[PDB]
């Protein structure tokens, strides 16, 4: 009943952009992002939403809903990518809730 | 919630600001824009309002909260003007259009851009 995307960057200067479409009829009772710098919520509209993601917590100002990825961390199957990363849960007026996972991989 | 007064102080300031720095990236990078990619930008900046509705009111809760005071009408519409400042809408602006993805303008965004800012719906 949701659509999503993340549009990743080639540097951690420029933020990822996160972009959902919600087709819904049990309606969405919260989302939240869980972002290093703590819980972020959104309000997913009928149709698309969008949402900034920032790679370093340097890009922070005093201002509402930023959201910072988890990482940079290692993989294991190279050492030429970095993941960075959040995840978001989505509370439905019925049944469990949804998790996604956002994730950006980096070059190095 | 919130008394009507102040989200439509805030939601006025908000989209304001948007526009205005939307005006100003056209004014470079709108020249290959077609009239309803234009509209569709202009529809991305009262949906972000939207989106971002939940952690808007957190923000401006503790900022609020920081008065030590009773607020009026003015503590929002000052705070709506910086929360329409503090950001860089050209990020959205700037992807969109380079990849191509401006969204395809459909009726429910016309229907919000026909609004006033005053009367866009925003959820608690
Ligand atoms: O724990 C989040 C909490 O922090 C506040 C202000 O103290 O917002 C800051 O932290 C948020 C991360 O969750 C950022 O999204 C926001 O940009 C930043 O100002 C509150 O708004 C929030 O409840
Ligand atoms: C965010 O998710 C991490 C696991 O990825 C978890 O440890 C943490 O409890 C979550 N944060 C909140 C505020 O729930
Ligand atoms: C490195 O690993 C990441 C994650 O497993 C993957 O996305 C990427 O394509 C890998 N690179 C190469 C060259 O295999």
């Amino acid at each position: 009943a949701a659509d999503w995307d993340v549009y990743c960057s080639q540097d951690e200067s420029i933020p990822a952009k996160f972009i959902s479409r919600l087709v819904t009829s049990q309606a969405l009772e919260k989302t939240e992002i869980n972002c290093s710098n703590g819980l972020v919520p959104i309000t997913q509209e009928f149709g698309i939403n969008m949402m900034l993601i920032q790679y370093t917590r340097n890009e922070l100002l005093d201002s509402p809903g930023m959201c910072v990825f988890w990482g940079p961390y290692s993989v294991p199957k190279n050492d030429t990518v970095v993941l960075y990363t959040v995840t978001a849960r989505l509370k439905w007026s019925e049944g469990p809730p949804t998790n996604l996972s956002i994730q950006c991989y980096m070059p190095k | 919630f919130l008394n009507k007064a102040f989200e439509v102080a805030l939601k006025v300031q908000i989209i304001a600001g948007f526009d205005r720095g939307l005006v100003k990236w056209l004014r470079v990078h709108g020249r290959t824009l077609s009239t309803v990619q234009k509209k569709a930008l202009y529809f991305v900046n009262r949906r972000y309002m939207q989106t971002h509705w939940a952690n808007y009111m957190l923000w401006i809760n503790k900022k609020i909260d920081a008065l030590g005071r009773t607020p009026v009408v003015g503590d929002y519409t000052r705070l709506g003007a910086e929360i329409g400042r503090r950001i860089d809408m050209a990020y959205f602006y700037d992807f969109l259009k380079d990849k191509n993805m401006i969204p395809k303008y459909l009726p429910y965004m016309e229907e919000i851009n026909r609004m006033r800012p005053a009367d866009v719906p925003v959820k608690y």
